[PDB]
DNA sequence: AAAGTGTTAAATTGTGCTATAC
DNA sequence: AGCACAATTTAACACTTT
DNA sequence: AGCACAATTTAACACTTTTGTCAAGC
DNA sequence: GCTTGACAAAAGTGTTAAATTGTGCTATACT
């Protein structure tokens, strides 16, 4: 028996070119670390504001769009935590508790 | 230069990769541990599969499927991000990982030596601990406020101290008052004795206790501050509770870390030239263990400063991922997936990756931190080479998993497996069936093989005909087999070379090529004359069949390897395509001579006349077809055709004797007219019996004389002749035919009572088991050669069983011995002889026993040569690696120096008689100086081939001596020359200006060690003396002359001599009593003179001491002697040129003794041209030679320390050789055969090179002119 | 690897290539562009019977009937004989 | 006389290789 | 498994404090 | 395991516009 | 050669419900 097989894609057979191409138009984002990257794009597109570069990190344009940060928040971050299961009177009530044992055990 | 790497190569550097490198090859980073979805089977995004970085999985399509055509080309789509472009990128955009936290690449790290070790003074014991978070590091102090602040520091230290002697005062005199107290209140009444001694014990116990605990804690204390107060970079902590005693106090002075960022800032920290400086000093001024050592640092030390290199690419913190079509997810049919094996590996790097940056954001105690990091380690290690430090990672089944390293290894590396030997198309193989109609140059082929090996060409020729309409109705027309095309096929295939060979192609004429004739059936139809030179039976072998295609691959295979043109053998010059088994037989039955047969010449004159006459051969044909004459009787027929020897044509005609038409009368049989009309026309007549040497004689003389069509038409011509008189002649094989011989029970009982009483004295007493052992095997051994020399006088001459032995066809004595008469000794599994012996023959059988004792030598037998055959093709492997740079390279460099020929000693009056060994090592040289006799002329001139008549002439001059031009002192810069090389053996004529030489004289050796079988005398004395190792049976050789006192003592020996001139003296103390002296003029023991290098013990003499005492002429001598003396006891002739082609190899060398000051470290290896070029350019810029001696060194070491990286690789240990490659950033020219070979350009040599393969072809002009 | 190419197929579409321009050819001059680019012979991307008619100045119903007798005129045996063998 | 202390040899570990085609 | 080889330890040493 | 909930992707349907086809006609 | 009217299928296009995927949380004690 053989057992082909194929990575999934297509082989298509037109022959090459190399004179007649859509026109392109070439943007420059600019990501955090001082980077300079060129993207063509086709002319019947919406250049978008940021690009997820070569880098590895995101790249704003070069213009002074400032298009969105988008009120994305923290998550959880621990307190959030301790705030929704413990109200404020309880730990003002404590916190001092705690403060006054730093004032009896420090002279005995 | 080049990255699309389009024929344009000059150079091929390797080097370190900087994290600034890794970072530039990219296409992005993959960010997430997914290689594809599960339903739409898709790859996704930012993985290990996307897009986006690696391209499109179809061609000139995005990944939303916005843009889907080749007008659109270059762009990038606006939402899906993927570029579009063709589809094979996939297999050549790289992909980066960024690191959380460093990680060191574990080539530097676990290598031998350790180049991390080296380069920072660590042992690799305290590299372990520290980069796999076990142990602190410092990795600074500063000096001056740990100098300054120094005394107020240990005035705080006292203050800490005091308090604990303060405390462990204050608990003793707590103890001394409660003791006070327990002798007062207890002894204040009336109380025993002894529980009063308890409680005064106890209370100095508590004492005690107190006092020791103080103690511990003061020790402590002190130790904490002497390591303090010697600290220093490059240390270790390995407490783990000191070093955060040393950061929470005089935390301030220094700085300390654990693993690869703590690595990579001792690596910033590192002033190369300080090093370089200091390694330098100590081995010029310093001597013992330091200096051995400082040699191995100062190679890595000198690596990074000379170059543009620095060690900050050995600690990664930027991993780079290959292109996922070369680690593909296949889709087997029936929906199954295939991964391959890499993808698992990136997976947990990525995923740890990922972790540790998780948990670094989240915040955490530190040992998880430096668990996580340790893991990062681990995976990275598994990564790139995989069970090195630790167990290696495995899969489903317990088998590990294959990493980056491992597939550039081993005999299955993408190396030895895929760029040295590929699978081709246009090629077939089948089994082979003896073919004895064709003639030499033709081979049979099955019109299946070929009709579907030239499936184009008949493709093309059946529409260049009108028989299809275009190429797929052909298509379909040559699958369906249409009675059409046979008659294509015929067109297509005349004058169209085949290749033909057979695994295993053990010299270079198991490849040759053939032109083609379609033969009915399915077996490959082989011509029966050139079986000798494949070593093909037809018991079963299989033939592979190649076809060439182009122009150039058709003309090398129709001149330079067709079937006619290579007759005789480069390694020996004896020709190969001789008659074998059959013919030999067929022409000794017809050319030998009956007394007394039929129709003799008879003369009884005085009443009838002589009628053994004959008027021509014709009229002896005519009455052999009756029945009065046979072929093989004497008589006297009168020739008109045939030239007559030299002795009766110089008495017959002289001034010419030319015979196309002039009559002579000839004393012989008829069968030796009918043998000498196949020979040529102006041929002498011979009148011989033909044995097998007579015809090697006759074949090699037509090879010298008579040009190359009419040799092979000759042998096709005796081979004919020869299998119509093999089937004629009478040769079967019957019990009849096997005689005993009549006397071989009288031999057997005298034999048997000597035996019988040398079994009596030892069952007497006289003599012990070894020696009744040997006393056994000389009675039969004499016993066995008796009844040898009984069977061999018994035997009429006449035999069917002797004439194949006689006549040289096949088989030899001893296995006639065998079968009719006595079988002898049999070997044991330990090797030793069996002392009963076998004395039944295999004619009348043998009983149980001897059977059963024969197939014990008749295994191993079988299991030696299996493992012989695998043993002889890695000294062939090793040898064609060391040598195969030495190519012929120009006409004649016009050097003087040479050796000289041993070439026939006298005699003891006696003028001279031959040398026997003189067509092995002075047939087919070249003269160095003009040959001179006793006052005399010039004999023989410079230059010349050394043929037989010149060796005969120089002979009868009565000069024993030749001083003749070799290649050990050829004076090319690159290779040899034609003339210091001398007449290739294979064509007869001098050497071409692009042979290969060096692979033919690899192949000359590594050929016949299959038949090699055995201080050793065997193929391993041959890859002992190839290998340039110290033997086992090592013999001391003599350092001056003079005088042997030959001393015994303990048990082994004493040898000093005592020089003539003198001097000291020399002591050699011990020789065990097993390896006897040595005998040359009595024998050696004292009382002796000796010479300069004259061997003391028998066994075998190193090269090192006799090159180091007699310099490199003399140790050419020895190994050239040596491994012919190993070739010689077997009966095999190679020439001296070629074991002188790779023995020129090893001295190539020289060692460094004193640098002077140019570039060069004591104890390495230099070549001896680029040695003489800097010591030529230091007469300039202030004189100081460098100065070494020279070395002799094995084909392994020789081959491994080569310039060209890439040659190196492929052969052995890739990781160590790529990865010191690396560190130099050594660089590759691509001028040996072997990297030609791997990057697909044509091999320099042969019509690759530069004069052979820019030929300019155009018509004449009178031609163009008549045209 | 069954996404390789067949060495013996990407000859016969250039084959097919080459056969297909010169049965075109032998059709008229309005015909040929006409059916090169309603298939896309020439640039690769198919055009609509309204994009043949902006350039040849009529409508769609007189492009599709140009069509329609090109088509008929190529299921003539002299054009579909020596194309037949190719499917 | 003990006690280290550094320098110099035999033991001690690890690395690499082991024929060819179906 | 083994055969070779080169790098890395116990121990065997005189030399210098204690 | 198991469940609950938000965020995201898909597919399904209604409705409009394009693209194609038939018969008539100068 | 060529255009007009009319009709019907095919293709875009918007919205909306469903299915699909991602993420948090579960409190006897357990080392
Ligand atoms: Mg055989
Ligand atoms: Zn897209
Ligand atoms: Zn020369």
């Amino acid at each position: 028996r053989v057992l082909r097989g194929s990575r999934l894609g297509a082989v298509s057979y037109e022959t090459d070119r190399n004179h007649d191409l859509a026109p392109r138009q070439i943007a420059r984002y600019r990501t955090d670390n001082g980077e300079e990257f060129e993207v063509p794009f086709a002319d019947d597109a919406e250049i978008p504001g940021t690009w997820l570069c070569r880098n590895g990190m995101e790249g704003t344009l070069i213009e002074g769009d400032l298009p969105e940060p988008k009120k994305v928040k923290p998550p959880r971050t621990h307190w959030d935590m301790l705030l929704e299961r413990r109200s404020i009177e309880e730990l003002e009530e404590l916190l001092k508790e705690r403060l006054e044992l730093i004032r009896s055990r420090r002279r005995g | 230069g080049a990255m699309l790497d389009v024929n344009f190569f000059d150079e091929l550097r390797i080097g370190l990769a900087t994290a600034e490198d890794i970072r530039q090859w990219s296409y992005g980073e993959v960010k997430k541990p997914e290689t594809i979805n599960y339903r739409t089977l898709k790859p996704e995004k930012d993985g290990l599969f996307c897009e986006k970085i690696f391209g499109p999985t179809r061609d000139w399509e995005c990944y939303c499927g916005k843009y889907k055509r080749v007008r659109f080309k270059g762009i990038i789509c606006e939402r899906c991000g993927v570029e579009v472009t063709r589809a094979k990128v996939r297999r050549e955009r790289m992909g980066h990982i960024e690191l959380a936290a460093p990680v060191t690449h574990i080539w530097y790290f676990k290598g031998v030596p350790s180049r991390l070790g080296y380069l920072l003074d660590l042992a690799p014991k305290d590299l372990e601990k520290i980069i796999y978070f076990a142990a602190y590091v410092i990795t600074s102090v500063d000096e001056e406020m740990r100098h300054n602040e120094l005394s107020t520091l240990e005035a705080e230290m006292a203050v800490e101290r005091k308090a604990v002697e303060d405390q462990r005062d204050g608990e003793l005199e707590a103890r001394a008052q409660k003791l006070e107290a327990d002798l007062a209140e207890l002894e204040a009444e009336g109380a025993k004795a002894d529980a009063r001694r308890k409680v005064r014990d106890g209370g100095e116990r508590e004492m005690r206790q107190i006092r020791d605990r103080a103690q511990r804690e003061l020790d402590r204390l002190e130790d904490i501050w002497s390591t303090f107060t010697k600290l220093a970079p490059k240390q270790l902590i390995v407490d783990e509770n000191l070093y955060r005693e040393l950061v929470d106090r005089y935390g301030e002075y220094f700085t300390g870390a654990m693993g690869a960022e703590s690595i990579q800032k001792l690596i910033e920290n590192f002033d190369i030239d300080a090093e370089a400086e200091s390694l330098r000093d100590v081995i010029r001024n310093g001597k013992g263990q330091k200096k051995l050592r400082a040699l191995k640092r100062l190679k890595v030390v000198a690596a990074f400063q000379q170059s543009g290199n620095s060690p900050m690419g050995m600690v990664l913190d930027a991993v780079p991922v290959i292109p996922p079509e070369l680690r593909p997810m296949v889709q087997l049919d029936g929906g199954r997936f295939a991964t391959s094996d890499l993808n698992d590996l990136y997976r947990r790097v990525i995923n740890r990756n990922n972790r540790l940056k998780r948990l670094i954001d989240l915040g955490a105690p530190e040992i998880i931190v430096n668990n996580e990091k340790r893991m990062l380690q681990e995976s990275v290690d598994a990564l790139f080479d995989n069970g090195r430090r630790g167990r290696p990672v495995t899969g489903p089944g317990n088998r590990p998993l294959k990493s980056l390293s491992d597939l550039l290894k081993g005999k299955q590396g993408r190396f030895r497996q895929n760029l040295l030997g590929k699978r081709v198309d246009y090629s077939g193989r089948s089994v082979i069936v003896v073919g004895p109609q064709l003639k030499l140059h033709q081979c049979g082929l099955p019109k299946l093989m070929a009709l579907e090996l030239f499936k184009p060409f008949v493709m093309k020729r059946l529409v260049d005909l009108n028989h299809a309409q275009n190429i797929k109705s052909a298509k379909r027309m040559v699958e369906r087999q249409r009675p059409q095309v046979w008659d294509v096929l015929e067109e297509v295939i005349a004058e169209h070379p085949v290749l033909l060979n057979r695994a295993p192609t053990l010299h270079r004429l198991g490849i040759q090529a053939f032109e083609p004739m379609l033969v009915e059936g399915k077996a490959i139809q082989l011509h029966p004359l050139v079986c000798e030179a494949f070593n093909a039976d037809f018991d079963g072998d299989q033939m592979a069949v190649h076809l060439p295609l182009s122009a150039e691959a058709q003309a090398e295979a129709r001149i330079l390897m067709l079937s006619s043109n290579n007759i005789l053998s480069p390694a020996s010059g004896r020709p190969l395509a001789m008659p074998r088994l059959d013919m030999v037989t067929g022409l000794y039955y017809l050319t030998t001579e009956v007394p007394g047969d039929t129709g003799e010449y008879q003369p009884a004159s005085g009443d009838h006349p002589e009628t053994g006459v004959y008027s021509s051969p014709a009229e002896a044909i005519m009455a052999a077809d009756r029945g009065v004459l046979s072929v093989r009787a004497k008589i006297k027929v009168r020739l008109t055709q045939l030239r007559p020897p030299v002795e009766i044509e110089a008495e017959l005609f002289g001034h010419s004797g030319w015979q196309p038409g002039d009559a002579w009368m000839a004393e012989t049989t008829l069968g030796r007219v009918m043998f000498n009309e196949l020979l040529p026309l102006g041929y002498p007549f011979v009148n011989k019996q033909m044995h097998k040497k007579v015809q090697a004689a006759i074949i090699n003389d037509l090879a010298e004389r008579y040009p190359m069509i009419v040799v092979a038409q000759t042998v096709d011509k005796l081979k004919d002749a020869g299998f119509y008189w093999a089937t004629r002649s009478g040769v079967t094989v019957s019990m009849a035919d096997v005689l005993v011989p009549p006397r071989k029970k009288e031999i057997l009982d005298h034999y048997e009572e000597r035996a019988d009483k040398v079994e009596k004295q030892f069952q007497r007493g006289a003599l012990n088991h070894d020696e009744r052992n040997e006393a056994l095997v000389e009675i039969w051994k004499e016993a066995t050669d008796e009844v040898g020399q009984a069977l061999r006088e018994h035997y009429p001459d006449d035999n069917p069983i002797i004439t194949i032995v006689d006549s040289g066809a096949t088989g030899n004595f001893t296995q006639t011995r065998t079968l009719a008469g006595m079988k002898g000794l049999v070997t044991n599994p330990k090797g030793e002889f069996i002392p009963r012996p076998v004395k039944s023959s295999f004619r009348e059988g043998l009983t149980v026993l001897e059977y059963f004792i024969n197939t014990h030598g008749a295994r191993k037998g079988l299991a030696d040569t299996a493992l012989r055959t695998a043993d002889s093709g890695y000294l062939t492997r090793r040898l064609v690696d060391v040598s195969q740079d030495v190519i012929v390279r120009e006409h004649d460099c016009q050097t003087e120096r040479g050796i000289v020929v041993e070439l026939a000693e006298r005699a003891p009056d006696g003028t001279l008689i031959r040398d026997p060994y003189i067509e092995t090592s002075a047939y087919a040289r070249t003269l160095g100086t003009d040959a001179v006799d006793e006052a005399g002329n010039v004999i023989v001139e410079r230059g010349q081939d050394l043929g037989d008549p010149e060796i005969d002439a120089l002979l009868a001059a009565g000069i024993t001596q030749v001083k003749v031009r070799s290649v050990l002192t050829c004076a090319t810069s690159t290779g040899v020359c034609a003339t210091c090389y001398g007449r290739s053996m294979a064509t007869g004529k001098l050497v071409d200006i692009g042979e290969a030489v060096g692979i033919v004289a690899a192949q000359s050796i590594g050929e016949p060690g299959t038949q090699l079988t055995m201080i050793t005398g065997g193929l391993p004395r041959v890859q002992e003396l190839f290998e340039a190792r110290v033997p086992r049976g090592k013999a001391p050789i003599a350092d001056v002359t003079g005088r042997v006192r030959l001393e015994d003592g303990e048990r082994f020996y004493k040898i000093t001599i005592v020089p003539d001139d003198g001097g000291e003296e020399v002591v050699y103390d011990k020789i065990s009593k097993r390896q006897r002296l040595r005998v040359f003029k009595r024998v050696l023991s004292d009382g002796d003179h000796v010479e300069v290098g004259q061997q003391l013990m028998e066994g075998s003499a190193d090269p090192h001491e006799v090159l180091r005492v007699q310099g490199p002429r003399e140790v050419q001598i020895h190994l050239v002697r040596e491994v012919q003396e190993v070739y010689r006891a077997q009966g095999v002739s190679i020439h001296d040129k070629h074991i002188e082609v790779i023995v020129r190899q090893m001295l190539r060398r020289v060692t460094i003794i004193d640098s002077g000051s140019t570039e060069f470290l004591p104890g390495s290896l230099i070549d001896r041209a680029e040695f003489e070029a800097e010591n030529r350019r230091v007469v300039a810029e202030g004189g100081e030679p460098a100065a070494g001696r020279p070395v002799l060194m094995g084909i392994t070491k020789a081959s491994l320390a080569t310039d060209s990286w890439l040659s190196a690789a492929s052969f052995q240990e890739t990781t160590r050789v790529l990865t010191d490659a690396a560190i130099n950033c050594r660089s590759d020219k691509l001028n040996g055969l072997k990297e030609n070979v791997i990057i697909g350009k044509l091999i320099p040599a042969g019509t690759g090179i530069n004069r052979y393969r820019n030929i300019a072809v155009q018509p004449t002009e009178e031609a163009r002119a008549a045209a | 690897d069954s996404e390789a190419v067949v060495a013996v197929d990407a000859v016969s579409f250039t084959l097919l290539q080459d056969q297909l321009q010169s049965v075109l050819d032998t059709l008229s001059e309005r015909e040929a562009g006409v059916v090169r680019l309603r298939f896309g012979l020439t640039d690769g991307q198919p055009r609509t019977l309204d994009e043949i008619g902006q350039v040849y100045g009529v409508t769609r119903e007189r492009i599709r009937q140009i069509e329609s007798k090109t088509m008929s005129k190529l299921r003539h045996p002299s054009r579909s004989q020596v194309l037949r063998d190719y499917l």
